This record gives structure tokens, C-alpha cells and sequence, in this order.
């Protein structure tokens, strides 16, 4: 009864895999998953090898599928898009930018102290790049800062080029770089921990962080006024839908005709 | 709190509020320790990740800070007592209770306007509820059977 | 069930919110709203995360967003629009100004006590100048009055410029400065709380009230004979509504899946 | 079979209250209620303590979730709403205002005495202020009367402002100031006890009754012409039917399950 | 050390239908039994008076 | 404390048909197991009839 | 480990926690051999093929 | 051990102790469930339930 209850499992465990994400269909940075299963063969010393029914199957992974999402346009020069692979630096604490987590989502605004910050609040990190110099000064991440006044002049406009180099014109007509944001991308994605918010975390499957900048190297770009929708199809979750539940139901007719042996020599 | 004085621990984070205004269960309304008191000039209540406790007054910027919600929890939850109502308290096997900011220290985050469903999965206590109605039927068959032979070795012996 | 579930919340909220704007699409003003969500997972230290699925669809936040919006032209010299970044400034008692909300409609009139008042009878807060001094010399906001008398010469004819400054000629021929609209602008705009009637108020999280001039620093003009209407677009906003109710079905369809589930195991 | 007997107790409670909420879906002021529920578990010296099966399934108590219904407009003067905090005080007999009770739906009108009062017949309770004066002078509530004729002049038309005074004009072009509507308020809404005619009355688990005005203090707003629908939602209530039948078909299973037991002895 | 007092609530007895019925079953062989020792004695006396 | 009169009202009855069904069950579970008392003594009494 | 200190060989795989942390037995508790301590630190527990805790 | 509401780690109470015996054969049954020891039951053995 093991084998078909190990079936009702496995179909279970489709059925929510495929459930967790049609509700994200909306989610921005959501990347799908897809339930993975594996055999079950034990045999011992004193099992017979000729006849090799199996335990069932086993759960193997639920895997983080992790190809790029279709992009929504808003206009918006806050709003943020990493076109190709990596990941933006996100710190929950300004102070300590070491303990930060990886994200898709390019939802960005001012704080109240003009941190460049997630919708949790949370800041967003970059490289520190001297106003008159070229390339990343000082590689180590910091919290992105769009000052009010820099002189003096007061801050107009904001816009990142294809580089990911914030630029922020003022009242006087001075264009100032503010730095840079930061691209991380892991030599593993599927490895990566999920946390809540669409946010992961490096693990040692992952490998490690590998800090650079956007449109160098094998990391992408970055496109101001736009946002990655979830990387999930619809028609193909539906149909996953109906594959999954006649496996269920096929299943529990096993579990049913187990039963109903079980009852046949208790009535003899 | 419980009304003994002792202090039970609960998942359930279904609260409400008192005719004095401290946030205590929607059940049994046992107070939540510390007590956080909602004053009656608050117009809007908001309660933070971190579990600080803050209020809105009408004519007054910045939320108004009324108290700071704390946690406890378990090397060995499993070991804990189940006491009814959705409370649990802290036995030898449970381990020493350890209490501080939910968020800190490895402890979860308060998500204020959300509840807890419970884990139950009813496919499997259903198909495990078949099973064990199995194995009860198996122990009849026995006992039915050794009360028949001691029948026949009554009416032969 | 439960990650289903969330998803036709998620999904509710979406068209809630799409619902909202196009019904505020006449309304001075206004600026549409944009939900955004966020994933869900927390695995426990005895739960195997390679056999779990998510946790369904949390909402993050319902946005505001405040790109300016289009202009109407009115011919009415009580109308005023600011052309740029701010916020008039309008307190609901005249004694007490300090007490003041956040409004960009600009539809103004004169009460019986010649106080220049919005539709709901609150009080615009403007700043205090000399008729014989130039900038402005107390800066507390006070609310603008437009004598009918002055002198005597009775009110004519009253035009703002883009300065903000409300200037009245009379009977008399005698040009008089009576004062300029105060222009309130906050760090954050995302964090002003939602009052009614289309008007924000200053909030922990936007900021404090920073009180300017018109066309001073990276304030904004102030234009007299225009008005501002919703900032939505209806091609989007009926696009998004088509999107909110499929992704709303395929939810409801994943709950009604799981429920037949359960139906086939009480038959057992 | 008692824990199954509680499981459907439990499960048929949730319908009695979902059945409650969906039936009042068109009742003026209504307040949907949640069905809360809590475990079982009771030992004594003599019981094991390692094995603690659960003694069932205690509903706890069935709330009154007070959240802000919907607003329907009518063009009607006497309709009457409290828009955030606050509820309507509303005395059965004229005489005694001490007896009275809170409700919040406002289909106010005026009987043969020109006394506002309910569908009910029964009599709103306001303060009174003096024609000439400004805040209310006694706070005692008394029912409002709007005389027909006062000078003289005949009564003409009839409005509220925000902040609750009801003003009516007469014949002679005379503006009276009648009085203000009385907002009450109480430190915990669950805690009210339910009368019939979607009507509260204070008790010791609500604290005391809190007169007020408003716009004042913690109290919201008065729009007359609008009215609240009930704080339902129609999507959910439908969604918590299909649960709430699932636990109760499942818990009859297990019910079933018992008796076979049961049976299954009694054939020995 | 004492109980609570729970409102609307009625403690159900304690009996367990499975214990009781099964040492039914075996109460009932274990009296039948002992009948067979005694017919057996009597049938042994009537055999002595029968013969001495 | 006396009730209201109501017009063009009526008063069902308060019974609870789930309650009455799932008690009908466990009472007859509780009679067919008195039964079996009554029919083990009867085997038992005829027992000793023929054996004592 | 057996109460007595002799080691004793088991099929049965439910295990769990105790105050201490250290993976017990899911019936009467008894430690298994050799110790295996769960850190405060440890969100996630991973055993591999090989036995790695 | 007993438990104690508003005190974890419950309370010792007490220590129980059994005996055994060589020949317990030899013990002489007197009745209401009880032995005592003889002399060829052998000297009594008492100590903590569970060792040697």
C-alpha cells in the first residue's frame, strides 16, 4: 500500500508545485519550479534479486527553473531589469552590506534619506566610483546614495545606462555619477536557498558570489524602465494541472484495489 | 498568561483587544506577555517585522511606539506539552526556553494581517486512517480465531 | 488549497486595484495605484526542502505612482496645476494651519470671506509677502486672502505667474502682491498616506514637508487656468483587467483541482 | 466518536456562520463574523502522559470582524455614514436617552414629531448646541429635532457638514445650526454584544461607551447621502463554503470509520 | 493541581467498548472452563461409587 | 425581559439533525453491545446446564 | 547507547531532537551512536548517502 | 517522577527497587498475589530495576 501511497505523494507534491506557480503568475522576479522524482529499489542479503518490485518513487528535488522572464515596460526610471544573468545585491541592514541577499526584482524608489531601497525597504548595493573617475574604484558593495543637493544644485533627473552607472543631473547643470549597481551572479543558480520576496541566498551548492558589473564579462545588462514578470507559462501550468490530477487519480485507484484485497481474505 | 500566572506559548496568532485595550487571544483572552496596551486615541495599528508595536494619533507625524512583541523558541518543540486552547508549555524534554527579538538570533518575523493555517494534510490522515483500519481488522481476525478454538477444545476436550 | 487560495487573493487585489483607477479616471489629480506582490517559502529546520513546494502569493505593497499626469485647460484664472515636483498646501481650519494635507487638484474658488479655498471648503496655505518687498519674508504658511477692498480700489481682475505669487489689481489701477502658493514637496513620494478627496499627508516614511516657492530649486511651476487630470492610462488599465481576471481563473481552477482530489480519497 | 463528533460540530459551525454572512449581504451596516476555533487537550494523574491523542475540535468563538464596508451613494440627505471610526447612538424611547444602543447603517428619516429617526422608529441621539454658539455646549445626547417652522419660516432643505451639525434653512433665509450628531466609540468592537437590526450594545468585554464628535480625536467622519453595505466579500464567502464542506465531509469519514470499528468487534 | 472549569462542555465516559468486550470473551472460556472441572470431578465420584 | 411580539414571524424548531443522527448511532452502538452481555450469559448458563 | 551503556542496533529511522539538541530516538530517546549535535546555527539538515550528517 | 504545573523538569518522588531470586520456584505462595522468601529460594536480591 506504500508503492500507491508513494504515487498520491508524488502527484500531491506536482499539484503544488504547479499551484505555488500559478498564484505567482504576478510576482515580479518569480522564477517557476518543477517537481522532480526518482526511484526506490531496496533489496538486502536475504531479498530475492529475480523479482525486483519497487518501493515506489521518491521526491528528488523541486528544482528553481531559472531562464529569463518577459519584460513589463513602465516608464519608470526606478524601475529596474537585468537583461542576460545575475542578480542585484540587496542588503537588509545599510550598515552591514556583507549580510545580502539576491534578487530579480527591479522595484526600486527613494527612501526617505534618498537610499536607492526594495519595496521591504531594503538597500540596494553598488560599487563606490569617484565623480571624475571611469571604472570601479573600490570593488567592495556599498549602499546606493542619490544625494538632494551636490555641489549647489538640486537633483532633477535620474538615469542608468547600459553600464549600470546612476547618473544624477542637478539645478546647476552638473551631471555626477553616484555610482554603479552591483551584479552578482553564482556559477549554480538552481543551488541557491530561496528565501521569502522572491529573494536567494548563496549556498555552498551554489558556489560563490561572483561580484562584477553589468555588461561585462558573463554578466548582462541593466534596463532602467522596465520589470521581469514571472518566467512562467500559463497554458503549460494548466495543462500540468490536468496531467498531475490523473495521476492522482490513477494512483489512489491502486491504493483502493490494495484495500480491497486486504478486506477479501478478512471475510474468509 | 495563563490564569495561573505561568506563561503558554502559541502558534495561534488570532488576538483582539480588551475593554482596557491590552492585546490579549481572541479566545479565552489571555493576555500577551509584555502586555502591549493600545491606547484610545490611536486611529491605525501597525505591528513591525522586528515585533515593535507602534500606533497612529490623528494630528501627530510619526507612528507613535506603544510597546515590543517577543518570542520564544524551542531546541525541541516536539517536546512540548499540548494544554488545549491552542497553547503549548515547556517540559524537560522541550529544553530551556529562550526568548528575544522576532528576527534576530535565528527567530521568525511577525507578519501582521496574516494567521498560520495548520499542517494537516487530510490526504494523508485519510489514507492512513484506511490503513490503520486494516490493522485493526487484522487483530480481530486473531482474536476471533483463538476464541473459536478455545470453543471447540470446550465442547471436545 | 492554500497557495490557491492566495493566488485569488493576489489576483482579487490586482483587479481591486485596476478597478480603482478607472473608476477615479476623471478625477483632478489623481494618481493611479500598482499592486505588487511577492513569493512565499519557510522551511522548517525538520522539513526536507528538496520535497517542498511555496507558499503561495503575498502582496508587498500597493504602490502610488506619481508620474504627471495630463493637462486640461479651463480659462479660469481660480484654476492652478503645478507643472513639476509638488504639493499645494491645504489646512481644514484657518486658525490652524500647521495642521495641513497634501493636494494636486487645483479647482479654486472664493468664499464669502474672500479666502481662496478648495471645493471642500479647506483653506490653500500660501506664503506671506510685502506689497512693497520681493521674496518672501515670513515663511510660515498662512492662508491667502484676497482683500475686495484695498487701498479704496475694489478686486478686478487676479493672475498668478510662475513664480506662484498672487497679484490683484484694483479699481485704483494700484498692483498689489498678496502673497504666493506655497509648494510642498517630500523626499519620498511612495510613503504620503492616502486621505480622501485625492490629498496626502506627510508620514514616517516619506519624509518630512519641505516648504518652497514655485520654479525655486527642484520645485515645479505653478500654472493658473489648468487643471490635472488622472495620470492612468485606459488602454492599460482595460489590458491589465483582461490579465487580472485569467490569471484569477487559472487560480480558481488549481483550487477546484485540489478540491477533486480530496473527493476522490473519501470514496475509498 | 467524539473527536469525529467534534470535527463535524466544528466544521457545521463555520457553515452556520459563512450561511449568516452570505445572507446579509445586502443589510445596511452589516459586520461579517469568522468562526474561531481552539483544541482539546485534557489528562489527569492517571492518564499517559507520552501518547496525547486530542480530546477534538472547541470552537472558541465566532468573531465580528469591523472592518470598513463598501459606500453606496443615493442622493438622499438623511442617509447618514460614518467613514472610519465611530458608530451612530440611537435611543428606543424618546424620554430616555440613556437606553440606547450603537449601530452603524444611517437610513435616517424624520417622523410626524420632525424627530430623525430610524427605519426602526427609533430616535438618533445628537448633541445641542446653541444657534449662536460654536462647540457643543452640554454633551449630554438628546434625539434631534429639526423644527418644521423656526423664527417665522418653513423648513426647506436640511445638510450636514463634516463635522456632524445639522443645519437647516428656513423660509425667512435664516441658517440655524439644530445640533450635532453624537459618534460613539469603544476601546475593543469585537467585545459588543449583538442585538437584532444589525445593532450593538456595550459590555464589560468592550469597555465603556466613548462620546464624541467627528473629526475629532480618534472618530471619522460624517457623509450624509451615502450609506455602508455589508463588510463582506462575496468571493470569499463562497470560497469558505467549498472549505468548510471538506473538513466537515472528512471528519464524517473518520465518524464512519469509528462504527465500523465498532461493528467489527461486535461479529466475534 | 486542579482541573478547570470549561463552560458548555460535558466529560463523556471513559469506557473503552474494544477492552470491554474482548475480556467479555475471555471472562466467558475461562467461567466455561472451570464448569469442566467440575463436571469432571463429578463424573469421577459417580465412577467411585459406582465401583467400590 | 420579556421577548418582543413579532408580526408575520414564525419560530422553527431548534432540533439539530446532524446532533440527532450521529446520536441515533452511537445509542444503537451501545445497545447491540448490551445485547452481547445478555447473549454471552445466555451461552454461558446454557453451558453449565449441560455440563453441571 | 542504551541506558545500561551497551550499544544496541536498530532498523528503526524515527528520529528526533531533544533539550540538547542531539539526535534521539523517537520512542524512549535514546541517543544515537555516535552523537550527532544540531547547532542553534543550523537552518537546514542535510544527511547524505555516505552518512554525512 | 511527577509533574508539577508552573515548574519544568518534573519532580523525583521516589525510587523503586526490585528483587530477585536464585530459585524463585522456592518462594512459598501465601496467598493475595504474594511470596515470601525460604530458605531454598535463596538470599533476596535487591537493587535499581535494570542492572546486573
Amino acid at each position: 500500500s506504500y508503492v500507491s501511497l508513494s504515487g498520491l505523494s508524488a502527484a500531491q507534491l506536482d499539484l503544488n508545485t504547479t499551484s505555488n506557480n500559478i498564484a505567482n503568475a504576478n510576482t515580479y522576479g518569480f522564477k517557476e519550479s518543477r517537481a522532480e522524482f526518482a526511484d526506490v529499489y531496496s533489496n538486502s542479503l536475504f531479498t530475492n534479486a529475480k523479482t525486483t518490485p519497487g518501493g515506489g518513487a521518491q521526491a528528488s528535488q523541486v528544482a528553481q527553473q531559472f531562464h529569463e522572464g518577459s519584460s513589463i515596460y513602465t516608464n519608470n526610471p526606478m524601475d529596474l531589469r537585468v537583461s542576460g544573468t545575475g542578480f542585484f545585491a540587496v542588503a537588509k541592514e545599510r550598515l552591514t552590506p556583507q549580510q545580502n541577499e539576491l534578487t530579480r526584482n527591479g522595484a526600486f524608489h527613494l527612501n526617505k534619506e534618498n537610499y536607492m531601497v526594495t519595496a521591504n525597504d531594503e538597500f540596494l548595493l553598488g560599487y563606490q566610483v569617484d565623480p571624475s573617475s571611469g571604472e570601479v574604484s573600490s570593488y567592495e558593495p556599498q549602499p546606493i546614495n542619490i544625494p538632494a543637493e551636490f555641489g549647489t544644485g538640486f537633483l532633477t533627473k535620474v538615469d542608468f545606462d547600459e553600464n549600470g552607472s546612476v547618473m544624477g543631473t542637478y539645478s546647476n547643470g552638473e551631471n555626477v555619477t553616484l555610482g554603479r549597481v552591483a551584479l552578482v551572479r553564482v556559477p549554480n543558480e538552481q543551488g541557491l536557498d530561496k528565501k521569502g520576496g522572491t529573494q536567494w541566498d548563496s549556498t555552498q551548492f551554489s558556489g560563490d558570489k561572483i561580484w562584477g558589473e553589468s555588461n561585462k564579462g558573463s554578466f548582462g545588462t541593466i534596463n532602467n524602465g522596465m520589470l521581469e514578470q514571472s518566467n512562467i507559462d500559463m497554458t503549460q501550468e494548466l495543462v500540468d494541472l490536468i496531467s498531475a490530477q490523473r495521476n492522482f487519480q490513477a494512483n489512489s485507484r491502486s491504493l483502493e484495489v490494495h484495500n480491497q484485497l486486504q478486506q477479501n481474505i478478512l471475510q474468509i | 498568561t495563563l490564569p495561573d500566572g505561568n506563561i503558554g506559548y502559541t502558534r495561534n496568532g488570532q488576538f483582539t483587544l480588551n475593554g482596557e485595550g491590552t492585546l490579549v487571544t481572541s479566545g479565552s483572552g489571555y493576555p500577551v506577555e509584555p502586555e502591549i496596551v493600545i491606547p484610545e486615541d490611536a486611529i491605525s495599528i501597525t505591528v513591525g517585522t522586528d515585533g515593535e508595536v507602534s500606533v497612529r494619533v490623528r494630528g501627530q507625524q510619526d507612528n507613535q511606539v506603544v510597546g515590543q512583541l517577543t518570542i520564544t523558541d524551542f531546541v525541541n518543540p516536539g517536546g512540548l506539552e499540548p494544554i488545549g486552547q491552542n497553547l503549548y508549555l515547556p517540559t524537560g524534554a522541550s529544553g530551556d526556553p529562550q526568548e528575544g527579538v522576532p528576527g534576530l538570533d535565528g527567530l521568525g518575523e511577525i507578519r501582521q494581517s496574516m494567521l498560520e493555517a495548520s499542517n494537516v494534510n487530510v490526504t494523508e490522515e485519510l489514507v492512513n486512517m484506511i490503513e490503520a483500519q486494516r490493522v485493526y481488522e487484522m487483530n480481530s481476525k486473531v482474536i476471533s480465531s483463538v476464541d473459536k478454538m478455545m470453543s471447540f477444545v470446550n465442547q471436545q476436550l
